[PDB]
């Protein structure tokens, strides 16, 4: 495979979304057709790098329109997710929008998601990663809110506050959205303002989650894995002088959690991961 | 994970380099990027955030970033100091008043724990300006000679005319490829 | 290098021969009015109080810094402002303009003209059909609905400023 020799077919399939979102048999046919077309490059998806942008923008002008119904928006997000499993998110998210006019349109969309809707999990997954690619903006979340005392009787909640209440709720779910919640906090707490505002709150929440959760209750294990992943990502993508102050309490709690003896392979792997993440916070990076 | 899979992953990572572009505001950080790809520069607007561009050059996939040179956008540069294979600091040659701000910005960036493993490229932009300082003068005001723990270099260029940018990018890519792997 | 430094209550003037692709820097000015007649390469104003600067087309961006009670009127491609207060600019921008640490700012469409002006616009290479003087961005105010309390469009009554 030298190049993508199925551009017209994919373009037609993407264009047919606006007139196949009301069907149940044709929708599945198009999905299965988009899956088999994209799976051909699972061993070498780099060949699709030149196309990524155009297909992404196609799926975006369907989920970024105000006359778009929920059902039509859900198929576009399913397609978007199909392109992020084959290319991967770490490489496909670099092309997503990142303008300051995409901070409130993406957080407001994140606030109309049904957590109990298992059929629309791809929608929530694509929502969290988009919200996380929008936390790179080199500005304070305060400049965006403007004036919070404009609504008398009930003051509006800050953008940073909403994101902290979105991440804590998605970090205890049982679907794939919890993994998208691990990539969000990694780009939410690792910034200046959030670091000074909600770092202590998030740390107390995590230390409470790993102080009350168990490896026996199903939801308890769900709470353990997500918290460990979030802590590992924070210690990996976090500054060493803002983190070293908390490395002493995190390890003291992990030691009392008793992970090595627990009967979970993922929990032990995450625990070893968090232990090695705290270990490098004490030493200075060298350059051999 | 098998040795063969481990090697397939090492190759894909080395095939993709990262170059972080920084510098004071209005130094031509966007004009150089737009000229290096063949786009138009007359319709450029002052960046009010940051930009990313994934291009290919000499068999290397360069994901060049460009962050704002504003003071309120300088407190966020730490959010892009990860997996950075190279750094490109742009300096306005015609700017003689704010010559200490850049010297202070580059010094603070050189003492970064995450940027210790990268190749420094000094692009003295705006050379055609009548009141532009030569490369030798800029090499003495930015305190570049003192640097020893970084493979730095300084070349004058002009983004409007696309001159001396390709040699600098080639030198940066060669100095980045001279090494094997990078740290985590 | 070209421009002015350290002035006080003085009228100045320059022609195109002294502004044909050159860096014009106006530093430390108070109660002084400048009238440029050319197409400078770059334009900068710093530490101006109660001044009145005028200039024709520009080849690059413009940069105001630590000025107040000033009245500008230019036609450039970019215009950046930092720490400005009570300033009325009749700017004609082809791309976009920005206002940082600014307040009590006021804008109007660039309307200044002098003999032999169409020529000055031909050497600069600016597209006269592009004018976005009413689409300035604010670093401090990034709200989606509300308008920034730091810049305002200028009414037609105040746009009539007796230049001469
Ligand atoms: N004369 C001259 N002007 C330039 C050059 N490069 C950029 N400019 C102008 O300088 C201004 C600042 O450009 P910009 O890229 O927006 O600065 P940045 O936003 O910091 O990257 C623009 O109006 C450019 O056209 C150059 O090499 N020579
Ligand atoms: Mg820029």
């Amino acid at each position: 495979l030298e190049a993508f020799g199925e551009s017209a077919e994919t373009r037609a399939l993407l264009g047919r979304l606006r007139e196949v979102h009301g069907g149940g048999a044709e929708r599945e046919v198009a999905l299965e057709r988009f899956r088999v077309i994209m799976d051909k490059y699972q061993e070498q998806p780099h060949l699709l790098d030149p196309h990524l942008e155009w297909m992404m923008n196609l799926l975006l002008d369907i989920v970024q329109d105000q006359t778009s119904p929920a059902s039509l928006v859900h198929l576009a997000f399913k397609f978007l997710y199909i392109i992020t499993k084959v290319r991967g998110y770490k490489t496909f998210l670099r092309l997503f929008p990142h303008e300051v006019a995409d901070v409130e349109p993406v957080l407001d969309l994140v606030t109309i998601q049904n957590p109990k809707d298992h059929e629309a999990w791809e929608t929530r997954y694509m929502l969290l990663l988009w919200l996380s690619v929008t936390c790179l903006i080199p500005f304070d979340f305060s400049r965006l809110d403007g004036n919070l005392l404009t609504q008398p009787g009930q003051a509006r909640m800050s953008i940073m506050d909403r994101i902290l209440q979105i991440a804590e709720s998605y970090l205890i779910v049982s679907d794939k959205a919890r993994d998208a919640a691990a990539v969000l906090v990694s780009r939410f707490i690792t910034r200046p303002d959030v670091k000074q505002s909600k770092m202590a709150e998030f740390l107390d929440w995590s230390l409470c989650n790993l102080a009350r959760s168990s490896f026996q209750t199903m939801q308890g294990v769900i709470t353990m894995d997500g918290t460990l992943q979030a802590l590992a990502q924070i210690f990996k993508h976090g500054k060493r002088e803002d983190c070293l102050p908390y490395a002493a309490t995190v390890l003291r709690c992990l030691d009392g959690c008793r992970l090595p003896e627990s009967n979970q392979t993922l929990l032990r792997k995450l625990g070893v991961k968090l232990v090695q993440r705290l270990g490098l916070t004490f030493l200075k990076p060298k350059v051999a | 994970m098998g040795l063969l899979t481990i090697l397939k992953k090492m190759k894909q990572k080395e095939r993709e380099l990262r170059l972080l572009m920084l510098g004071l505001d209005n130094a031509g950080k966007t004009t150089i990027l737009k000229k290096f790809n063949g786009e138009d520069i007359d319709t450029i607007s002052p960046t009010l955030g940051f930009n990313i561009k994934t291009l290919e050059h000499r068999g290397f996939k360069l994901n060049i970033w460009d962050v704002g040179g504003q003071k309120s956008l300088r407190s966020y540069w730490r959010n892009y100091f990860e997996s950075t294979d190279g750094l490109i600091w742009v300096v306005d040659s015609a700017d003689r008043q704010r010559m200490q701000d850049c010297q202070r910005e580059l010094q603070s960036l050189l003492v970064e724990e995450r940027l210790a493993g990268a190749t420094l490229l000094i692009f003295a932009n705006k050379q055609d300006l009548p009141g532009a300082l030569s490369s030798n003068a800029i090499r003495e005001v930015l305190e570049l000679d003192s640097i020893r723990s970084h493979h730095w270099c300084i070349q004058g260029c002009s983004a409007v005319t696309g001159e001396n940018l390709l040699p600098g990018i080639d030198w940066l890519l060669d100095d980045i490829s001279s090494r094997i792997f990078t740290a985590d | 290098v070209c421009g002015f430094s350290n002035l006080e209550s003085q009228v100045l003037e320059k022609r195109a021969s002294e502004l044909h692709q050159r860096d014009v820097l106006l530093t430390e000015l108070s109660n002084c009015t400048v009238r440029l007649y050319g197409n400078p390469n770059t334009l900068r104003l710093t530490k101006a109080h109660s001044c009145k600067l005028l200039c024709g087309p520009v080849s690059t961006s413009v940069f105001l810094e630590d000025c107040s009670d000033c009245v500008l009127a230019v036609a450039c491609q970019q215009l950046r402002i930092h720490s400005t207060k009570d300033t009325r600019i009749f700017l004609q921008v082809t791309s976009r303009a920005i206002v940082e640490d600014c307040s009590g700012i006021q804008f109007a469409p660039y309307t200044w003209s002098y003999p032999e002006i169409d020529k000055d616009f031909e050497s600069s290479g600016l597209d006269r059909s592009k004018n976005n003087w009413n689409d300035v961005d604010d670093f401090n105010w990034l709200a989606r609905d509300m308008a920034s309390p730091n810049w305002s469009i200028l009414p037609e009554e105040e746009r009539n400023i007796q230049w001469d």
